[PDB]
């Protein structure tokens, strides 16, 4: 009993900037972090460190649709037959990586329609010295629905667009208010991403 | 946004959240908040100490090889002194 | 060896063939022109010691080519602390009479340090395991040497498999779907490990519950343990008598 095993092992992971989280905070122990794809070698991260997460972002980012699986080894501190560890529940990042909040980059009008433009959130993901866009990355599985109301609307309207762009019709002089969500709807888990800052005209 | 706290260390990039944030570091930088330098982890432990063969600590930072290897110039790679080392296919090797 | 591939003649050059009476025993691992690393269990019950032959540079067992190197086995030592049916420390070293030639079809396996052993080649996924054991449990031998790559366990994702018996000493690689394991007549082959262009030795065929069996694993003596044992009695002077019971650690 020289150690004691980690515990609730969690991952938390947004725009696939991932890390691992675990408990409990080391007493007179320390932790090692290791990751792999389902037949790849392991790789070791956050060596002999105290904390109880550990950032392996770097390691799912070269290939986000295989499915990894981590674990972290507990070692007795000041004595760095294997050291007890526990396994983290399998992680696929593609699927799984929660879409972070959008923001509307800008909005055009002109007659009775409205342009609504998203910004392209970047993600974690480096190719060529670049982060890559979401869109980048999910092409066609992403959509973005649009909320937009004014204020006698008896309910927010909604529009949905396979691009980054609405193209909307409105009432002539009435002003509207609007709002997006990232929808990715091949996944089962994390969907929807979380709603955008309001914009008003 | 979150991000006024300005977390994301090492010349990092905050972007804001729901209600938390994520760090877009620079490539020699990894960590929820850009902290971990990936260069000062030269260590037996982390990927071989980048030694072809053998590592030592303790602080490679001293590579070292098998019988019939000796160590080149680059002080990581080992090179055969001899026909038949161990662990080399011939067949395949030609 | 169960699902695994015929090894191209010449591409498991470090398998050695145990002989005994000119009968099939086990396998073994050349890791050098003079030592043979294999399995205790192996020769429980060799009754004539002077009739235990090597072969190295074999591939085809109903043929003979010209590539094999045949030698008497002089001296057969084994941990003081194995004991005949059981599991626990099953390995031998195993001193050729004379060495054997190197050749393109007879080269040795490297003996790696613990420390790399420990810290680098046990996270290496697969290692591929050889042999000329049998192709399904309780099955007919191979004629032609067989190898299987095969990813590796930690022990405590073993356990479930086999409670309270996978020692410190041992561990565990394979697949519990039942399609490929090494076999009976496998023992004392190699299992071995590549990492940046130069193999070594992690692991030597020592036991498991039938062959490919659902749910299961290969059990494998962990060689890291016995380097330093094997590396001293590498230095040490011959003695009489073949068997030799040398003290652990
Ligand atoms: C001696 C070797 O040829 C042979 C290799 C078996 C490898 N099997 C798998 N699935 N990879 N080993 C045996 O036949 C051993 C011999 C033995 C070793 C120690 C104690 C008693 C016998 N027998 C087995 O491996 C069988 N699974 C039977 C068995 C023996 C001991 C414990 C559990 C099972
Ligand atoms: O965790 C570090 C803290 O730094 C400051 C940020 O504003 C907080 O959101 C954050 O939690
Ligand atoms: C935000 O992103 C990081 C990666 C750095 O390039 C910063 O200079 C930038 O502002
Ligand atoms: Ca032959």
């Amino acid at each position: 009993t020289n150690t004691v095993a980690a515990y609730n092992l969690t991952w938390k992971s947004t725009n696939f900037k991932t890390i691992l989280e675990w408990e409990p905070k080391p007493v007179n122990q320390v932790y090692t972090v290791q990751i792999s794809t389902k037949s790849g070698d392991w790789k070791s991260k956050c060596f002999y460190t105290t904390d109880t997460e550990c950032d392996l972002t770097d390691e799912i980012v070269k290939d986000v649709k295989q499915t990894y699986l981590a674990r972290v080894f507990s070692y007795p501190a000041g004595n760095v037959g294997e050291p007890l560890y526990e396994n983290s529940p399998e992680f696929t990042p593609y699927l799984e990586t929660n879409l972070g909040q959008p923001t509307i980059q800008s909005f055009e009008q002109v007659g009775t329609k409205v342009n609504v433009t998203v910004e392209d959130e970047r993600t974690l993901v480096r190719r060529n010295n670049t982060f890559l866009s979401l869109r980048d990355v999910f092409g066609k599985d992403l959509i973005y629905t649009l909320y937009y109301w004014k204020s006698s609307s008896s309910g927010k309207k909604t529009a949905k667009t396979n691009t980054n762009e609405f193209l909307i019709d409105v009432d002539k002089g009435e002003n509207y208010c609007f709002s997006v969500q990232a929808v990715i709807p091949s996944r089962t888990v994390n969907r929807k991403s979380t709603d955008s800052p309001v914009e008003c005209m | 946004d979150q991000c006024a706290s300005s977390p994301c260390q090492n010349g990092g990039s905050c972007k804001d959240q729901l209600q938390s944030y994520i760090c877009f570091c620079l490539p020699a930088f990894e960590g929820r908040n850009c902290e971990t330098h990936k260069d000062d982890q030269l260590i037996c432990v982390n990927e071989n100490g980048g030694c072809e063969q053998y590592c030592s600590d303790h602080t490679k930072r001293s590579c070292r090889c098998h019988e019939g290897y000796s160590l080149l110039a680059d002080g990581v790679s080992c090179t055969p002194t001899v026909e038949y080392p161990c662990g080399k296919i011939p067949i395949l090797e030609k | 060896i169960v699902g695994g591939k015929v090894c191209p003649k010449g591409e498991c050059p470090w398998q050695v063939l145990l002989l005994v009476n000119g009968a099939q025993l086990c396998g073994g691992t050349l890791i050098n022109t003079i030592w043979v690393v294999s399995a205790a269990h192996c020769f429980d019950k060799i009754k004539n010691w002077r009739n235990l032959i090597a072969v190295l540079g074999e591939h085809d067992l109903s043929e003979h080519d010209g590539d094999e190197q045949s030698r008497r086995v002089a001296q057969v030592i084994i941990p003081s602390t194995y004991v005949p049916g059981t599991t626990n420390h099953d390995i031998a070293l195993l001193r050729l009479h004379q060495p054997v030639v190197l050749t393109d079809h007879v080269v040795p396996l490297c003996l790696p340090e613990r420390t790399f052993s420990e810290r680098t080649l046990a996270f290496v996924r697969f290692s591929l395991v050889s042999g000329w054991g049998q192709l399904l449990d309780r099955g007919a031998t191979a004629l032609e040497l067989m190898v299987l790559n095969v990813p590796r366990l930690m022990t405590q994702d073993c356990e479930a498999s086999y409670p309270g018996k996978i020692t410190e000493y041992m561990f565990c690689a394979g697949y519990s779907d039942g399609s490929k394991d090494s076999c009976k007549g496998d023992s004392g082959g190699p299992h071995a490990t590549h990492y940046r262009g130069t193999w070594y030795l992690t692991g030597i065929v020592s036991w498991g519950q039938g062959c490919a069996t659902v749910g299961h694993f290969g059990v494998y003596t962990r060689v890291s343990q016995y380097i330093e044992w094997l590396q001293k009695l590498m230095r040490s002077e011959p003695r009489p008598g073949v068997l030799l019971r040398a003290p652990f650690p």
